[PDB]
């Protein structure tokens, strides 16, 4: 059923889980009591800006991720609508959360609009750009600056283009 | 006592098409590669890691039609598998 | 009659290191990063696919000493397991 | 025994094989016929430098690498202290060459100094660089740009530092 806090996430059984043990050695990370664990995760997702179209259907992201996420889990901050500087601000204040200490992992979502050098702040332009790196993502969440999750999974999640190519060939058959 | 530790390590990242190309996203549907992505989580969580997953989400976008694109993963540094293990 | 392919695909890099970070290598013994993947290789060829070696490899440095490193497997666009099936 | 063609590199067994391709379905890289393949690979490696220090050590790395890809069954060309010209130019070559055709894989190895941007020439300094990127390594490799080598692994594994940093930090116990 997909009334229960798992949604429509096929439910991994006891005997699913013991085989997953069992072919793997202590090459899998440990997850944390599931009575004890504060699992978070953060949405970042730009619909409106001032001088780039808008974003249609990132509702239907939010929602997804939204759900998806909080089926696996995890408490998810849903965060909108941020220039490179609001969201350099949010993450830090992400890596600065006490839940990180009793938890075993994290997940991060970006969406945007997106260029080559990275992900589209609300303002952006071609003139006055306004991107954030994925480098900085990465740096802001390390060892260094987010201790509370070293040795536990850093998943991050980017819905961008990432220039302007079709990404497309031709050949003959 | 201090011990060191490495300064990046458990990262993966799973981005929406390759370097120098689109993304695409449909107005009522949402964005491709998020939809595929809760798909194959929504399927796959229960008996697969994170990477084989993201592997599976590739391997759905491989024939290329007029919307193409090819998801990748970078900077990976997870020394083990990420199993989610869904109910637990 | 043509047909589409995409641009990028079915390419894996592996790094000695994490971006900013020093790889080491011994004058008589050689690059730690390639001995050890080598050795990985030779062990794991048989039985996983390449994307799982390196994460072996990546598993095997994961306690740092006074050389420390992390391998960083980058750019993934497998689609596809690839088992090297030596011997065949 | 190490006497045969795959030396030191464990035998994937008939029953091993079968058992590969029976708990994955479609989900493999399709490999070509042992009698009539030509799989190809590269390794670059820049051991003696104008301005930089000497990589001692690197003869036991080209030994090393150029034996395991002999072992697994690709045809190895070794390629020494060139300039990211000249790297670029050997790149080029590669992409071009018949044999891939013929082939289901390759590799690609590149050994040097490095620095964050890239992989150093033989004729890099800090005042002049001469530097090989990742992302042109790609690019030559892409199917734009080597067509012969579509739907078939590509295999980049770079030994090279990306930086001056020790890559670690402390935490206490």
């Amino acid at each position: 059923t997909s009334s229960g806090s798992e949604g429509n996430v096929k439910l991994c059984s006891l005997e699913e889980a013991q085989r997953i043990w069992k072919q793997k050695s202590a090459e899998i990370y440990p997850i944390m009591d599931k009575s004890s664990r504060t699992r978070l995760a953060l949405i970042i997702c730009n619909e409106e800006f001032d001088s780039i179209p808008r974003r249609t259907g990132a509702e239907v992201d939010i929602t997804g991720m939204t759900m998806l996420l909080q089926n696996l889990g995890y408490s998810v901050d849903v965060k909108k609508n941020l220039t490179a500087s609001d969201m350099t601000t949010e993450l830090e204040a992400f890596a600065h959360r006490p839940e990180h200490k009793t938890s075993d992992s994290t997940f991060l979502v970006f969406m945007s609009h997106g260029i080559r050098e990275g992900i589209c702040g609300k303002k952006h332009s071609e003139q006055v750009p306004d991107i954030l790196q994925l480098n900085a993502i990465f740096n802001m969440l390390n060892t260094k600056n987010c201790p509370s999750l070293k040795d536990k999974p850093k998943v991050i999640i980017i819905q961008a283009a990432r220039g302007d190519s079709p990404g497309v060939v031709w050949f003959k058959d | 006592a201090i011990k060191k530790a490495h300064i990046e390590k458990d990262f993966i990242a799973f981005c929406s098409s390759t370097p120098d190309n689109v993304s695409w996203r449909h107005p009522t549907m949402g964005s491709v590669f998020i939809g595929r992505l809760i798909e194959h989580m929504q399927e796959y969580a229960c008996s697969c890691d994170v990477e084989e997953i993201f592997r599976k989400v590739r391997f759905s976008f491989e024939q290329p039609d007029g919307r193409a694109q090819m998801p990748t993963t970078e900077r990976v540094t997870l020394t083990r598998c990420f199993y989610l293990f869904p109910g637990h």
